[PDB]
RNA sequence: AGCGAAUGAACUUUAAAUAUGUAAGAAGCCCUUGUUACUUAACUGAACGUGGGCAUUCGAAUGUAUCGACACUAGUGGGCCAUUUUUGGUAAGCAGAACUGGCGAUGCGGGAUGAACCGAA
RNA sequence: CGGGACCGAGGACCGCGCUCUGCAAGGAUGCUGGCGUAAUGGUCACCAGCGACCCGUCUUGAAACACGGACCAAGGAGUCAAGGUUUUGCGCGAGUGUUUGGGUGUAAAACCCGCACGCGUAAUGAAAGUGAACGUAGGUGAGAGCUUCGGCGCAUCAUCGAC
């Protein structure tokens, strides 16, 4: 009789989604990267970025 | 009736040779098939005769008295001896009755 | 839910596998140049008026018949020269994740029977796709984002 | 070459004979061939008037007409769609008979050891001095 | 606005009688209720037989039912949605199980006499009321003046 | 584009934009058999039939409340304006066609105002 | 995590579910105040803001021009008959039509009766005239429905035959 939003209703969300209240609770939102020292930028890309 | 009528709604948005003194009781001569001869004869004596319980006594047809002068040969007849009398015949229709085994006279 | 965490997951490796590929090549003195896009999210921003014939039969065929309807189209050369046809009345791009789950949670409804039925439940997209493995809303959104078979 | 009944031709007049045609529509069309004459043939060609076609007839002269290749991709594609059908149920496996759109391209790697790029400006410096 | 270049059509079929027969009207109740609560389409069909006028109900003759009643048909019931005539030319009858919207006396008299059985469609859907073991007949439809002057 | 390919818009290995014709299947594809009153030097092609083989995927995309045949009835069937293409012209205006769109039949918001403008029905 | 506006459609239960004694899960309930009457609401007249050419007819593509309109009451214009044609309902059905007429009557009604006749049941030809089965009233391809699941195949269509 009336269509609901699941995006603003969470029982809705739950309903058509049940992983929705694991991804709430273990924050898959908010992955962080994978660690390690990154390398620095290859110097002939910098040449190659700012020649004229 | 006036009231079913649409003007009710559409209220306010307004050869060959030539025959002198031809005669038709010359060429009256009506005609009738062989498959509706049996017709003809009486619904009880037809359904005796169509069954077989007359094996000694033949109909006679007079197709004056019904209204007929010509009898023709359209269908078929059964092999049950039909004497007809008739003013005309066609050829395969006096064939058709002779094979049911009866015979075509001719009347006046 | 085993399927909707496995999407999940997929959405993730994908995502990484795109950045880890470009600072490889990046790092290797080379450019990663990545796959052209497979989906395309068309909207029709002008109307009805003084549109003429051809521009009108792509529009009925890409279902585009009423001022800001919106579809999912995959990216061939077939699709991709219509919608280059009638691009003086439409605007489209590339969505995202975020967009297709947006508009399929929100906007979600079916064609049931010539009848438009809103996508309350994940029966009604069980019954209507479950011949090609789309069970639920999460399998829709996998398949419309992805590209898949279906 | 002796054209046939049935046959579907290409209309292309030849020569810079365009200052008094009387009807250059049918330069470029395909139709087919009714009737056969020595030096001209009878072609019917189909015209879109809005949402209906009208069906035209037009003498051409032998001079002016080529056969046609319309149907040369189908009945060739039929023919290899029957011989690799044969083929895959020789074998055993699967083989895809639908040919498909041009699909977009996948990721890939550019090399630039050997292949350092040109920096290009609006206008050519040579074509300046 | 919306642009719809087709058109959605209005049923062009007849869903209810224009007689004011009361016992029509039963009937058609009668076979609405078997077309609706069984599978067979010959309930759907002789609905919609039900539905129709007289010039589209042409009468059927004993001899164009005896034609129909060869080849492996004796045993079946003749269904006929229209009056069956009697044919004077047909000289004997087969016996016969003929259902029918009505008769005319001479050939309910001469089904009688070769031994068969005239029924009412009620009748019908009492002893068939799946249409099991029926041969469906129509007259001429064409063998009319109108339609010849056509 | 090249002519460190040949040759010289009329050069070409290759190849434009714009819309545009034809074709894209089982209702189809061939093979074989004979006849021919067609045709061919010709049982040779083709047509006509005959039989057989091809359903292992029915042989691109997208859309599909879009079917067909009758019956009866009605108005309009050498109208206006505009974009584009094309044929002509004039001192300047302008005159023919082809397609498309709008109007005559049409309300609404904006062009202060309005048959032809914009948005949107 | 706040702040604001508009809306409350349905009316025992059923279903999907969840954070599972219950619930924000297939549509609003709970508590409280004043009044219980012109207070809410409605009608009429007027003022105020915004909007808004006088109708009909003719013309062409359209406006314009032109014509009619002082006001009110009553009257006032696609009707009937005959003959066709298509469709709808009805009765009978290879037949059908009582009502020209007669009988009868509670008397222009109703009821009853039959010979002829009209149309249909046979066409074609100028006419004389002749006059529709080789076959389960044919063969082939479709075709609703039925089937003992082998097929039978209505109407109708296409095609080749027959009279």
């Amino acid at each position: 009789v009336q269509k609901k939003n699941p995006l603003r209703n969470k029982q809705i969300m739950l309903r058509l989604n049940p992983y929705a209240s694991t991804f709430a609770k273990e924050k898959l939102g908010e992955v962080k990267a994978e660690e390690g020292k990154p390398p620095k930028v290859p110097a002939s890309f910098k040449e190659l970025l700012h020649e004229a | 009736p006036t009231r079913f009528s649409k003007t009710r709604k559409h209220r306010g948005h307004v050869v060959g040779m030539r025959h002198f003194h031809l005669l038709r009781n010359h060429y009256w001569r009506p005609s009738i098939n062989i498959d509706k001869l049996w017709s003809l004869v009486p619904s009880d004596v037809r359904e005796q005769y169509l069954s077989g319980q007359k094996k000694d006594t033949a109909p006679v047809i007079d197709l004056l008295s019904h209204g007929y002068a010509k009898l023709l040969g359209k269908g078929r007849l059964p092999e049950i001896p039909v004497v007809v009398r008739a003013r005309y015949v066609s050829a395969e229709a006096e064939r058709k009755v002779k094979e049911a085994g009866g015979v075509v006279e001719l009347v006046a | 839910f085993k399927r909707a965490e496995k999407y999940v997951k997929e959405y993730r490796e994908q995502e990484r596998e795109k950045i880890r590929l470009a600072r490889i090549a990046k790092q290797q003195g080379s450019f990663h140049i990545p796959a052209e896009a497979k989906l395309v999210f068309v909207i029709r921003i002008k109307g009805i008026n003084k549109i003429p014939p051809k521009p009108r039969k792509i529009l009925q065929l890409l279902r585009l018949r009423q001022i800001n309807n919106g579809v999912f189209v995959k990216v061939t050369k077939a699709t991709a020269e219509m919608i280059k046809i009638v691009e003086p009345w439409v605007a489209y791009g590339y969505p995202n994740l975020k967009s297709v789950r947006e508009l399929i949670y929100k906007r979600g409804y079916g064609k049931v029977n010539g009848q438009r039925i809103p996508l309350t439940d994940n029966a009604i997209i069980e019954e209507n796709l479950g011949k090609y493995g789309i069970i639920c809303i999460e399998d829709l959104i996998h398949e419309i984002f992805t590209v898949g078979p279906n | 070459r002796t054209y046939r009944v049935g046959d579907i031709v290409d209309i292309k007049v030849n020569g810079a004979v365009q200052k008094g045609m009387p009807h250059k529509f049918y330069h470029g069309k395909t139709g087919v061939v009714y009737n056969v004459t020595k030096s001209a043939v009878g072609v019917i060609v189909y015209k879109r008037v809005k949402h209906r076609y009208i069906e035209k007839r037009i003498n051409v002269r032998i001079e002016h007409v080529k056969p046609s290749r319309s149907r040369e991709d189908f009945l060739r594609r039929v023919k290899e769609n029957a011989e690799l059908k044969k083929k895959a149920k020789a074998e055993g496996v699967p083989v895809q008979l639908k040919r498909q759109p041009a699909m977009p391209r996948e990721a890939h790697t550019v090399s630039i050891a050997d292949n350092k790029p040109v920096t290009l400006a609006p206008v050519a410096y040579e074509t300046t001095i | 606005g919306i642009d719809l270049r087709w058109k959605h059509v209005r049923s062009s079929h007849r869903k209810a009688p224009k007689s004011d027969n009361v016992y029509l009207k039963l009937l058609v109740k009668l076979y609405r209720f078997l077309a609706r609560r069984t599978e067979a389409p010959f309930n759907k069909v002789v609905l919609r037989r039900l539905f129709m006028s007289r010039i589209n109900r042409p009468p059927v003759s004993l001899s164009r039912i005896a034609r129909n009643l060869k080849n492996g048909n004796e045993k079946k019931t003749v269904v006929v949605v229209a009056t069956v005539t009697d044919d004077n030319r047909l000289l004997q009858v087969p016996k016969m199980e003929v259902a029918a919207l009505r008769f005319t006396a001479k050939a309910r008299a001469r089904i009688e006499a070769a031994g068969g059985r005239t029924l009412t469609l009620d009748q019908l859907a009492l002893e068939k009321p799946t249409g099991a073991n029926t041969l469906l007949l129509r007259g001429p439809k064409n063998a009319r003046e109108a339609v010849k002057h056509f």
